[PDB]
């Protein structure tokens, strides 16, 4: 699917 | 926990822009793709773009793309839609929606915010003129009659009927709001009535127009 | 654009029943689809994500399948805060895309609508404008055909419909339909007549004044 790339973890 | 708050609603004239603002709370803000996605009245779902709020990477959808812009503010936890070139057919309702973001890509969106109101239209704010809908001369004796409220010509929405001041609730029809080719709105509020409480019993309409402060009752009775 | 078309676009069913919704996209998008119910004044709510799975504390009586093109949605026993209208979308490619939703209604006995006429108010008829409302009131289904005639003159693009949702209680429509003459057209005429056309009536029932 679609991304946006890498979010904050946690 | 997971919570999407919007702005409140927006009236705009043909050409004018609109800043839409989307708050989130009890989660990361930064955790999850934010969509924006909108509704024309009695339309379908329509998918607007997306932002990454913790890069502040977007994609937005070919349709609207040199018109729409997304933003956010790590801050305030607070997403933006910006929606410039407004014509009549951005009227709608317009929501951020999170994405579920498993292995960051799209997969659903789980949490909607509550949406906000957009009207585009050249009319100015009106209050409605409210004109009885007579129960007629013809009743049945012993059956059922019915009367009510003519709201016309107002902008924008919305209206809010009651009877009674609230006491009247059975037999009520409200009818959604039509949008006349004047730019106005108008709807009729309706109730059946036992035909023999006519005269006996009174029957008046509470018409609230907050946009223009407009508080009108009007008394319905035979003619 | 990928485009998704769901099947039926209405269905009309009973608390208990089992329904099947169908959702075929114009091209393959594996397992990248989603479902959604949305009710009248409320935002959709996730109820299915990878094609088949539930959403959290989405009830057991959905569930769902497909691969590729051709995806379902079943409620195993329809209940009812289930009467709403239900969404798929896919996420493979952009632009994301809905399908244009499947509308779930309450099943009930064939109801004719009671008939009432309204001619404008004295008041209104000060400002310029004559409003004429005709009113049909608790019927089912929603299917429904009104008419305005003006000494026997069929009218045509002066008039404006709303109609209500399905009620809680009774599960019937109701409906107004709006006539809006100026004043001047107004006063030239005598007879006004709305004419109703329903599936619960023997023939259609006709309501009207004179002016006056």
């Amino acid at each position: 699917a679609v991304g946006l790339g890498a979010v904050f973890l946690g | 926990q997971e919570v999407l708050v919007q702005s409140g609603a927006e009236v705009k004239k043909p050409g004018a822009s609109v800043k839409v603002s989307c708050r989130a709370f009890g989660y990361t803000f930064t955790g999850n793709a934010l969509h924006w996605v909108r509704q024309a009245p009695g339309q379908g779902l329509e998918w607007l773009g997306w932002i990454n709020p913790h890069s502040g990477d977007t994609t937005t959808s070919q349709k609207f793309q040199g018109r729409v812009y997304m933003t956010r503010d790590k801050s305030i936890n607070t997403a933006f839609l910006d929606v410039t070139r407004l014509t009549s057919d951005d009227t709608g309702i317009y929501y951020c929606a999170r994405d579920k973001y498993y292995g960051n890509e799209a997969v659903g969106m789980d949490v909607w915010g509550q949406g906000t109101s957009v009207t585009v239209s050249s009319a100015s704010t009106k209050g409605p003129s409210v004109f009885p809908l007579a129960p007629s001369s013809k009743s049945t004796s012993g059956g059922t009659a019915a009367l009510g409220c003519l709201v016309k010509d107002y902008f924008p929405e919305p209206v809010t009927v009651s009877w009674n001041s609230g006491a009247l609730t059975s037999g009520v029809h409200t009818f959604p709001a039509v949008l006349q080719s004047s730019g106005l709105y108008s709807l009729s509020s309706v109730v059946t009535v036992p035909s023999s409480s006519l005269g006996t019993q009174t029957y008046i309409c509470n018409v609230n127009h907050k946009p223009s402060n407009t508080k009108v009752d009007k008394k319905v009775e035979p003619k | 654009d990928i485009q998704l078309t769901q099947s039926p676009s209405f269905l009309s069913a009973s608390v208990g029943d089992k329904v099947t919704i169908t959702c075929r996209a114009s091209q393959g998008v594996r397992n990248e689809l989603a479902w959604y119910q949305q009710k009248p004044g409320k935002a959709p709510n996730l109820l299915i994500y990878y094609a088949s799975t539930l959403q959290s504390g989405v009830p057991s009586r959905f569930s769902a399948t497909g691969s590729g093109t051709h995806f379902t949605l079943t409620v195993s026993s329809l209940q009812p805060e289930d009467f709403a209208t239900y969404f798929c979308q896919h996420m493979s490619s952009y632009p994301l895309t809905f399908g244009g939703g499947t509308k779930v209604e309450i099943k009930r006995t064939v109801a004719a609508p009671s008939v009432f006429i309204f001619p404008p108010s004295d008041e209104q008829l000060k400002s310029g404008t004559a409003s004429v409302v005709c009113l049909l009131n608790n019927f089912y289904p929603r299917e429904a055909k009104v008419q305005w005639k003006v000494d026997n003159a069929l009218q045509s693009g002066n008039s404006q419909e709303s109609v209500t949702e399905q009620d809680s209680k009774d599960s019937t429509y109701s409906l107004s339909s709006t006539l809006t003459l100026s004043k001047a057209d107004y006063e030239k005429h005598k007879v006004y007549a709305c004419e109703v056309t329903h599936q619960g009536l023997s023939s259609p029932v006709t309501k009207s004044f004179n002016r006056g």
